């Protein structure tokens, strides 16, 4: 007779998860609302002692604006006396990959949601400000390029008073870094270390695969052969805790569709509810070409 | 007598600091 | 005591007669429609929806103009020829008294209003502007 | 999931940019002007407000243009000509940018909207509608 | 209608990039 163990391999990457950055914030029934203050007006004007009046300021504005929410539903079989037998339970692991097919689809929303029933990504949105790289003109030509000094130039120029803000982009993006060597043949940053690693722990290095790399897989754009495209993104710096916003309605649910089911088959039905805007797009700051 | 609005252009910069 | 509801509730003009208008309805996320006569009417009226997507050229600026495939709920009894969205404004409807309207889903990114064809010459009394409600920004 | 917000809210045309419109005001209680741009201006743009009342001849058709006066309040230290109330759209107002106003005080049966002398030519590239606000009826 | 396969022909690949 066969053995069997209590293990179970799982060979499935999902990728690399933005949910945790964004601001998190639990709702109820749809059509939510709140503040947006605009600007303290200056209401003071400094005095001197001697007058006995003091002078008006400019007001601010409040903006009570407000947001929709999106859902999620979907449908599926199962044969009545095949759950029976076939020990393995197919119900659970229905369960499961459901909930985790509505994750990377909330992630790939929040990114990249085109309007219209898509909760508006913050990269297709666009009110973050952004810097490019500058073209060097080797053998006079000037094709777009991009070395670590545009890089230093993104990250420091981030004005730190809005608090340490998270800086995210592709996995070849950090390989083709990390891969910079000067004039010597020497490394470049990431110097002392037979080590390198992605570290990442907290400082600022993050990384996400299901981001739109500028490499075009690898090997192109920089490369010794074919140039780079112009126009293409690179990475991001925002403190999502504050600078994007993720908003959480009802937890994946699943119910027998009672009608359309019977004694020979089941017809399930799950949904849920979320969505996500975008807080102060003028903390974070995006790097292009 | 007032709103807001900002299209998109957001004109993507350069920094430029040689020696 | 009226309060400024220009900074919430937002209106534009869409059909002034005799020039459709594209509104974008981007940063808002609820809208309706408002249709008024301006004169007598002759026979009933229809208008069909339209559609723009973001041009490849300014992403804020709108491209064509695509019909707009109308989703039925339930108790529906029938379903326009084409299956493609579009408003009647019935004969019989005095130039004092509005008419209102919504689409149940949108898609796209600017809302367009055309006189439907065989009943263009009585788009000229009619006058068709919408309101927005959300803001998201 | 955009209500119907023809009904609760609805909106008319008042400027569509080469003649003004009596919008009845009456069966509401509250309302306000959204401003919109359809090219860029030239210069600030100024606007006179009027308020009309029931012409005798019919209770529920234009009469004259009665100029609707501005009035202040605690830190209005700026009053016009002996007070009306006249709005003035600046430069630098670009399209895809509108603008909100209101009127304090009501007075009349219904409000219209008349570009002021010299602001014509740049009218003509300006749509001014209405949105009304908590009706009872 | 589906079932794996593969034998080792994993022919390793190269990555150059410089600056």
């Amino acid at each position: 007779t066969p053995q069997v163990l209590a293990l179970e391999v799982d060979c499935n990457i999902e990728c690399a998860s933005l949910l945790d950055l964004y601001g998190q914030i639990e709702v109820s029934r749809s059509t939510f609302t709140y503040m947006k203050i605009a600007d303290y007006g200056q209401l003071g004007e400094y005095t001197c002692d001697a007058k006995c009046d003091a002078e008006f300021g400019e007001p601010g504005n409040i903006r009570h604006l407000e947001g929709k929410t999106y859902d999620y539903r979907g449908v599926f079989c199962f044969n009545r006396k095949n759950l029976q037998e076939a020990n393995y339970d197919f119900l659970s692991f229905m369960i499961g990959a459901a909930q985790r097919s509505h994750r990377i689809n909330r992630n790939q929303a929040l990114m990249i949601g085109k309007g219209v029933n898509e909760p508006k990504g913050w990269l297709t949105e666009n009110c973050f400000p952004v810097f490019q790289t500058l073209p060097v003109d080797v053998n006079g030509t000037s094709t777009p390029a991009f070395l670590a000094q545009d890089w230093r130039r993104f990250v420091t120029s981030f004005p730190a008073e809005y608090g340490e803000a998270r800086s995210v982009m592709h996995q070849n993006v950090f390989g083709y870094l990390a891969a910079m060597v000067d004039a010597n043949g020497r490394f470049l940053f990431g110097d002392g270390d037979l080590t390198f690693t992605p570290d990442l722990v907290r400082e600022r290095i993050r990384i996400s695969n299901c981001l739109p790399d500028p490499t075009e897989g690898n090997t192109k754009g920089g490369t010794g052969q074919d140039a780079f495209a112009a126009g293409s993104f690179v990475a991001a710096q925002a403190a999502w805790k504050t600078a994007f916003y993720a908003v959480e309605k009802r937890p994946m649910f699943f119910e027998q569709y009672e009608g359309g089911s019977s004694a020979w088959c089941v017809k399930y039905q799950f949904g849920a509810e979320d969505g996500g805007f975008v807080g102060c797009c003028e903390h974070g700051r995006i790097l292009q070409i | 007598m007032d709103c807001r609005n900002l299209c998109g252009a957001a004109a993507p910069s350069r920094l430029v600091q040689p020696g | 005591m009226n309060f400024n509801v220009g900074v919430d509730f937002p209106s534009f003009i869409a059909w002034d007669g005799e020039e459709s208008f594209p509104v974008k309805v981007d940063g808002f996320n609820q809208f309706g429609f408002t249709f008024k006569t301006i004169a007598a009417l002759t026979a009933a009226t229809t208008f069909n929806i339209f559609y723009h997507e973001p041009s490849d050229a300014d992403p804020c600026v709108p491209g064509p103009a695509i019909r707009v495939p109308e989703v039925p709920f339930c108790d529906t009894v029938l379903l326009s020829e084409d299956g493609l969205a579009a408003v009647t404004l019935p004969e019989t409807v005095t130039p004092d008294s509005f008419c209102a309207g919504t689409v149940p889903c949108m898609n796209g990114q600017w809302i367009s209003i055309a006189p439907a064809t065989g009943s263009e010459t009585n788009a000229a009394n009619v006058q068709i502007t919408v309101t927005m409600k959300g803001a998201t920004r």
